[PDB]
Protein backbone atom coordinates (compact mmCIF):
# COMPACT_ATOMS: atom_id res chain seq x y z
CA UNK A 1 0.00 0.00 0.00
CA UNK A 2 2.58 2.22 0.14
CA UNK A 3 3.98 2.63 -3.05
CA UNK A 4 7.57 1.26 -2.76
CA UNK A 5 8.07 -1.07 -6.02
CA UNK A 6 10.52 -1.00 -9.11
CA UNK A 7 8.70 -1.53 -12.71
CA UNK A 8 10.37 -3.00 -15.48
CA UNK A 9 9.27 -4.24 -19.25
CA UNK A 10 8.87 -7.74 -19.49
CA UNK A 11 10.85 -7.79 -22.91
CA UNK A 12 13.81 -6.12 -21.25
CA UNK A 13 14.09 -8.70 -18.37
CA UNK A 14 14.86 -11.44 -20.58
CA UNK A 15 17.74 -9.79 -22.43
CA UNK A 16 20.90 -10.16 -20.43
CA UNK A 17 24.13 -8.06 -20.18
CA UNK A 18 25.81 -8.56 -24.10
CA UNK A 19 29.14 -8.39 -22.28
CA UNK A 20 28.54 -11.72 -19.82
CA UNK A 21 29.36 -14.19 -22.89
CA UNK A 22 32.26 -12.23 -23.86
CA UNK A 23 33.90 -13.04 -20.28
CA UNK A 24 32.66 -16.94 -20.75
CA UNK A 25 34.92 -17.18 -23.72
CA UNK A 26 37.88 -15.58 -22.47
CA UNK A 27 38.22 -17.11 -19.06
CA UNK A 28 39.87 -20.75 -17.97
CA UNK A 29 40.53 -22.70 -15.18
CA UNK A 30 43.37 -22.56 -12.38
CA UNK A 31 46.35 -24.79 -12.45
CA UNK A 32 47.38 -26.47 -9.16
CA UNK A 33 51.04 -25.86 -8.43
CA UNK A 34 52.84 -29.02 -8.31
CA UNK A 35 56.04 -29.90 -5.93
CA UNK A 36 58.58 -27.63 -6.72
CA UNK A 37 57.68 -26.30 -9.88
CA UNK A 38 59.38 -23.79 -11.62
CA UNK A 39 58.32 -19.90 -11.51
CA UNK A 40 57.79 -17.31 -14.10
CA UNK A 41 61.01 -15.35 -12.03
CA UNK A 42 63.32 -18.05 -13.30
CA UNK A 43 62.06 -18.51 -16.66
CA UNK A 44 62.24 -14.34 -17.99
CA UNK A 45 63.10 -11.44 -16.37
CA UNK A 46 59.64 -9.88 -14.96
CA UNK A 47 58.25 -7.35 -12.05
CA UNK A 48 58.21 -8.77 -8.58
CA UNK A 49 54.60 -9.07 -8.07
CA UNK A 50 53.93 -11.52 -10.74
CA UNK A 51 57.65 -12.89 -10.51
CA UNK B 1 -41.04 20.41 4.61
CA UNK B 2 -41.02 22.12 0.69
CA UNK B 3 -39.89 25.54 -0.39
CA UNK B 4 -42.32 28.14 -1.48
CA UNK B 5 -42.43 27.53 -4.58
CA UNK B 6 -41.42 23.40 -4.67
CA UNK B 7 -44.90 21.72 -4.66
CA UNK B 8 -46.04 22.51 -8.38
CA UNK B 9 -42.57 20.11 -9.67
CA UNK B 10 -43.34 17.55 -7.05
CA UNK B 11 -45.07 15.58 -10.09
CA UNK B 12 -45.24 11.64 -10.97
CA UNK B 13 -42.97 10.28 -13.83
CA UNK B 14 -39.55 10.35 -15.38
CA UNK B 15 -38.03 6.64 -13.76
CA UNK B 16 -35.48 4.99 -15.87
CA UNK B 17 -36.73 2.42 -13.91
CA UNK B 18 -39.21 1.36 -11.22
CA UNK B 19 -42.08 3.48 -11.88
CA UNK B 20 -43.94 4.05 -8.35
CA UNK B 21 -42.37 1.38 -6.54
CA UNK B 22 -39.63 3.58 -5.56
CA UNK B 23 -41.33 7.00 -6.60
CA UNK B 24 -41.03 9.29 -3.11
CA UNK B 25 -39.07 11.20 -1.33
CA UNK B 26 -37.69 11.24 2.18
CA UNK B 27 -37.42 14.67 4.07
CA UNK B 28 -35.77 16.61 0.94
CA UNK B 29 -34.10 13.82 -0.58
CA UNK B 30 -35.51 11.78 -3.73
CA UNK B 31 -35.67 7.99 -3.92
CA UNK B 32 -35.70 6.11 -6.74
CA UNK B 33 -34.25 2.33 -7.64
CA UNK B 34 -31.10 3.84 -8.05
CA UNK B 35 -31.08 5.82 -4.32
CA UNK B 36 -31.86 2.11 -2.91
CA UNK B 37 -28.85 0.93 -4.32
CA UNK B 38 -26.46 3.78 -3.36
CA UNK B 39 -27.77 3.40 0.07
CA UNK B 40 -26.92 -0.49 0.09
CA UNK B 41 -23.60 0.35 -1.03
CA UNK B 42 -22.37 3.08 0.96
CA UNK B 43 -23.60 1.54 4.13
CA UNK B 44 -21.96 -1.69 3.16
CA UNK B 45 -18.59 -0.10 2.79
CA UNK B 46 -18.77 1.97 5.47
CA UNK B 47 -19.42 -0.50 8.32
CA UNK B 48 -17.07 -2.99 6.63
CA UNK B 49 -13.94 -0.01 6.93
CA UNK B 50 -15.00 0.54 10.92
CA UNK B 51 -14.81 -3.19 11.06
CA UNK B 52 -11.18 -3.18 9.16
CA UNK B 53 -10.75 -0.40 11.81
CA UNK B 54 -11.58 -2.08 14.85
CA UNK B 55 -9.56 -5.19 13.73
CA UNK B 56 -6.32 -3.46 13.16
CA UNK B 57 -6.14 -1.61 16.63
CA UNK B 58 -6.83 2.30 16.36
CA UNK B 59 -10.11 4.17 15.89
CA UNK B 60 -8.11 7.30 15.25
CA UNK B 61 -9.67 8.59 12.34
CA UNK B 62 -6.14 9.85 11.31
CA UNK B 63 -4.63 6.20 11.82
CA UNK B 64 -7.34 3.83 9.75
CA UNK B 65 -5.52 2.57 6.93
CA UNK B 66 -6.70 -0.51 4.95
CA UNK B 67 -4.57 -1.43 2.52
CA UNK B 68 -4.18 -3.72 -0.64
CA UNK B 69 -2.78 -6.97 -1.07
CA UNK B 70 0.75 -7.75 -1.74
CA UNK B 71 2.13 -7.59 -5.24
CA UNK B 72 2.52 -11.63 -5.13
CA UNK B 73 -1.16 -11.97 -5.26
CA UNK B 74 -1.31 -10.90 -8.78
CA UNK B 75 -4.79 -10.47 -10.15
CA UNK B 76 -6.48 -12.87 -7.82
CA UNK B 77 -8.32 -12.39 -4.46
CA UNK B 78 -6.69 -12.36 -0.92
CA UNK B 79 -7.30 -13.48 1.99
CA UNK B 80 -9.80 -10.73 4.04
CA UNK B 81 -7.23 -9.64 6.30
CA UNK B 82 -4.47 -9.58 4.17
CA UNK B 83 -6.31 -7.26 1.22
CA UNK B 84 -9.76 -9.17 0.58
CA UNK B 85 -11.35 -6.32 2.59
CA UNK B 86 -9.88 -3.43 0.24
CA UNK B 87 -10.82 -5.34 -2.68
CA UNK B 88 -14.68 -5.61 -1.73
CA UNK B 89 -14.74 -2.02 -0.69
CA UNK B 90 -13.37 -1.16 -4.40
CA UNK B 91 -16.06 -2.55 -5.80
Amino acid sequence: GTGMSVPEFVSDLDTPDPTIEVFLASTSDPVIPEEGAQTAGEAYENVDPVL
Amino acid sequence: ALLSFERKYRVRGGTLIGGDLFDFWVGPFYVGFFGVTTAFFALLGTILIFWGASQQGTFNPWLINIAPPDLSYGLGMAPLMEGGLWQIITI
